[PDB]
């Protein structure tokens, strides 16, 4: 129906990581298959695991597949630099609509340097902007390694979805990563709520900055 | 691998499927003795495509797929690439690039009974031809005319399946034949089914 | 040997027609389903739908049903992807792909991909807004460079006298098709009421220059 | 790829003959052997097929129980034994292998691509039978003749009026009846005015049976 | 079972002839491949056409085969001396309780080396002598024809009779034309119980019928 993977995983050269994959249905009445794909930037996905466990020729060992009920799992053993890519879960069911589904995707980072936690700066809309009948909350994120973050916004306490523009991480000169996330609101929305919140997730660690309309 | 491929399970099944609802048996991780097949004085038909019966025991494959069913004698010729007819169109279609062997044997003494054996069915009507290895088991009333059927049999509104009615006194072209299609798959991957090394 | 060759990269505008192609060699083209996959920038893979070119039979994903057309041409071994009116949200990389075998259903064969970039907006100069500092120690102030097209912008501080502590973030490409960008500078707190901080935004394509002073709250 | 058959056979009726056929090249595309027979001046008749790998044999309804076909997978040789021989078993016996350019192996659509040179089998009875001779009366000129009926073996010689009559004589080549016996006709064209004034005798000799007939052919009344 | 070919076909050098092969729904009609064979005088048959229309290597371009319904057909264009032979069609048959491979009767193909000559027919009824010996033969004598291929049909009144007929393969006379003969065996009681008997001779699409009666 929909296959869920973790947004990102990471390890250093030599370590073993495991990407999970959840929400796989099946039909014994027709054919089925669970596959894993690996995609390097700007390139077509390469099949890494077919038929749940089976591995093509030319695809290294180290990679192995498995399944538990509704959860598939990929394990890259003895991580190498060339392993840094996006990995996709995939299911086929001949009698499903759709037949083919790709998973949500996982970025694998192979740490070339020590892990570095992000610094988050949150800016409210300027009163100068509120005069122009617009409002933008600016959330700037810098000095993180490796370059993988999720940014979720919160109004009062419950999440916002619409009016959220977020950049993809980009390497700084120091080799850590920078990203930004903008939340658009009406000055009406801004002034009415108690506070808005920018929440950054990096390496299973969460940083939450909050700004309030009344100052 | 010492594992011997379970050909017995397929060829000696006792119960065989109607053509429209043809069975598939995956064959993996064993050594295949094709000798057991081509040495048997049962098989009136042994057509191999992109491969040779002699060559079989000296060949390696990723997987093998055994499809089995029953048909009329005259229909044995249709279980082949680039054929047409009620069976190749509506029941069981091989692709143009098919790699494998089609093996058939007369089963009059098993699948025929006096008064006719009406158990084995085939699809007589379809809106379109099957794609290769497609298997249609639905029993939607077929609209032959201009009137919608609404799932009711009647004039120009036919049940899509027909009985063969194999009786033992028929000519061979109307006698039952058991058919096993062996598909030989060859992926850029290690082979799991090989002949005696 | 099986190969899928797709047409070159396309750069279009909202409202235009587009037909991208995928030509297959090395196998019986009419005997196998072909699938289209969409990848929006920085996002995941989506299965669009399949066509059987020997027949032109199609199955669409519920998502793409009625928003794209998949077509075939037996004779030239080509399979197409067709739009009437491109949205900006159609910006993506598109892949044609094929099963491994008649028996292995996993997409082992892939095209190289065709990049489709739909530009929506015309040349517009940005608005610039001050990001005021709060309150020994440092304070962060900056400039919001909002809604411009196309790239790039030039941000400097105090006509370029200030460079250390400066961080101009790469620009978000918004759904409206317009670009936004931020520039922060980190300064001592004992400066806020002394040193004036002005950011100099320059948009060469538009020919617009904005100087915005950033004052303590 | 050669098919080499064993030499010609001369047998007596009620006897047995085992003809041979060896392949030369390989089994790499030789899966079935069929036997096809041809009686002198006649068509071809499929007799049987053997599947070389399995030794399963299938025979024509006509010879069921009188023929067995065996093969020797080691020598690539197939055999055809015909028991309880009859006169009408006299024929050329051809072996041939099944072929089809669509698949490797055997099927119903197999054409005979390579043929043996052939084995002529002659079922010879050293018997004799003398002809019965009958007058073919006439109704310008008139045709009259002799019917020479049911003799064996060849030949008979025919003359008219001890050889005094040569003009307009046609002795037809004999017919081989399915009974194994021969029948022959000799006709002569003579003047109508000479009928009932010229006596017409035809002289049939059949040396094999030591029979001579001088047959008087007179106009009917 | 048999497939139905014409017994004889003729053509002059350079011409095009066809040979038809007729079967039933147990053979051609079922969809079984039809194979053609060429047998030169004193030689073994040669595969000429396999699978309806396909030619083996070393078979001239001018031979071609086609199949349609219950019928097959062989076509020879620009025929020459080398083409004079017997031609057999062959398929599979599924009527009986066992596998059955089935040939046509064969077609004699004459390359015309000489102008056509129509046959002379003489029909003799049974003699009294033969009737007294409690037998009866009708004698049909055919001569001076070319090409050397003829077919004979016997009739009792209107009705054809196929039983008790023996016919010769034609053979060259000294004049280079051909002679043949055909005999019909009857019981004296059969002879007496029809109004007449006919010998009907067909040669190159033309027919001579001579008739004899008991009561004359
Ligand atoms: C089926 O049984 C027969 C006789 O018992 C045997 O020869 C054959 O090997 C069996 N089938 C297979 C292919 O195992």
């Amino acid at each position: 129906s929909v296959l869920t993977q973790p947004a990102s995983v990471s390890g250093s050269p030599g370590q073993s990581i495991t990407i999970s994959c959840t929400g796989i249905s099946s039909d014994v009445g027709g054919y089925n298959s669970v596959s894993w794909y690996q995609q390097h930037p700007g390139k077509a996905p390469k099949l890494m695991i077919y038929d749940v466990t089976n591995r093509p020729s030319g695809v290294s060992n180290r990679f192995s597949g498995s399944k538990s009920g509704n959860t598939a799992s990929l394990t890259i053993s003895g991580l190498q630099a060339e392993d840094e890519a996006d990995y996709y879960c995939s299911s086929y069911t001949s009698s499903s609509t759709p037949p083919y589904v790709f998973g949500t995707g996982t970025k694998v980072s192979v740490l070339g340097q020590p892990k570095a936690a992000p610094s988050v700066t949150l800016f409210p809309p300027s009163s100068e902007e509120l005069q122009a009948n617009k409002a933008t909350l600016v959330c700037l994120i810098s000095d993180f390694y490796p370059g993988a973050v999720t940014v979720a916004w919160k109004a009062d306490s419950s999440p916002v979805k619409a009016g959220v523009e977020t950049t993809t991480p980009s390497k700084q000169s120091n080799n850590k990563y920078a990203a930004s996330s903008y939340l658009s609101l009406t000055p009406e929305q801004w002034k009415s709520h108690r506070s808005y919140s920018c929440q950054v997730t990096h390496e299973g660690s969460t940083v939450e900055k909050t700004v309030a309309p009344t100052e | 691998i010492t594992n011997l491929c379970p050909f017995g399970e397929v060829f000696n099944a006792t119960r065989f499927a109607s053509v429209y609802a043809w069975n598939r048996k995956r064959i993996s991780n064993c050594v295949a003795d094709y000798s057991v097949l081509y040495n048997s004085a049962s098989f009136s038909t042994f057509k191999c495509y992109g491969v040779s019966p002699t060559k079989l025991n000296d060949l390696c494959f990723t997987n093998v797929y055994a499809d089995s069913f029953v048909i009329r004698g005259d229909e044995v010729r249709q279980i082949a690439p680039g054929q047409t007819g009620k069976i190749a169109d509506y029941n069981y279609k091989l692709p143009d690039d098919f790699t494998g062997c089609v093996i058939a044997w007369n089963s009059n003494n098993l699948d025929s009974k006096v008064g006719g054996n009406y158990n084995y069915l085939y699809r007589l009507f379809r809106k379109s031809n099957l794609k290769p290895f497609e298997r249609d088991i639905s029993t939607e009333i077929y609209q032959a005319g201009s009137t919608p059927c609404n799932g009711v049999e009647g004039f120009n509104c036919y049940f899509p399946l027909q009985s063969y009615g194999f009786q033992p006194t028929n000519g061979v072209g109307y006698q039952p034949y058991r058919v096993v299609v062996l598909s030989f798959e060859l992926l850029h991957a290690p082979a799991t089914v090989c002949g005696p090394k | 040997q099986v190969r899928l060759v797709q047409s070159g990269a396309e750069v279009k505008k909202s409202g235009e027609s587009l037909k991208i192609s995928c030509k297959g060699s090395g196998y019986s083209f009419t005997s196998y389903w072909i699938g289209w996959v969409r990848q929006m920038p920085g996002k995941g893979l989506e299965w669009m739908g399949i066509i059987y070119p020997g027949d032109s039979d199609t199955r669409y994903s519920p998502s793409f049903q009625g928003q794209v057309t998949i077509s075939a041409d037996k004779s030239i071994s080509t399979v197409y992807l067709q739009w009437s009116s491109l949205k900006a949200s159609d910006t993506a990389m598109y892949y044609c792909a094929r099963q491994w075998s008649h028996y292995t259903y996993d997409y082992y064969y892939w095209g190289q991909g065709t990049l489709v970039t739909i530009s929506s907006a015309s040349t517009k100069g940005p608005s610039v807004f001050p990001l005021a500092p709060s309150s020994g120690g440092t304070a962060a102030l900056g400039c919001l460079v909002k809604d411009y097209f196309p790239e790039p912008v030039t941000v400097s501080w105090n006509s370029g006298a200030l460079t250390s502590g400066v961080h101009t973030f790469p620009a978000v490409l918004q759904s409206s098709g317009l670009y936004s960008l931020s520039s922060v500078v980190t300064v001592p707190s004992s400066s806020l009421g002394t040193q004036t901080y002005i950011c100099n935004v320059n948009h060469k394509p538009s020919n617009t220059k904005v100087d915005k002073k950033v004052e303590p709250k | 790829v050669q098919l080499v058959q064993s030499g010609a056979e001369v047998k007596k009726p009620g006897s047995s003959v085992k003809v041979s056929c060896k392949a030369s090249g390989g089994i790499f595309n030789t899966y079935t052997i069929s036997w096809v027979r041809q009686a002198p001046g006649q068509g071809l008749e499929w007799m049987g097929r053997i599947i070389l790998m399995s030794g399963m044999a299938n025979y024509a309804q006509k010879i069921q129980g009188r023929v067995t076909i065996t093969a020797d997978k080691s020598t690539s040789t197939a055999y055809m034994e015909l028991t309880s021989l009859r006169s009408d078993d006299t024929a050329v016996y051809y072996c041939a292998r099944g072929f089809n350019g669509n698949y490797y192996g055997w099927g119903d659509d197999d054409a005979f691509d390579i043929w043996g040179q052939g084995t002529l089998v002659t079922v010879y009875s050293a018997s004799t039978k003398g002809p019965s001779v009958f007058p073919l009366a006439p109704s310008g000129t008139a045709a009259l003749g002799c019917l020479v009926k049911d003799y064996f073996p060849e030949p008979v010689t025919v003359s008219w009026n001890s050889g005094a009559l040569t003009s307009g004589v046609h002795t037809f080549p004999a017919v081989l009846q399915s009974s194994g016996l021969y029948s022959l006709s000799s006709v002569v064209t003579v003047p109508s005015s000479s009928l009932g004034t010229q006596t017409y005798i035809c002289n049939v000799n059949h040396k094999p049976s030591n029979t001579k007939v001088d047959k008087r052919v007179e106009p009917k009344s």
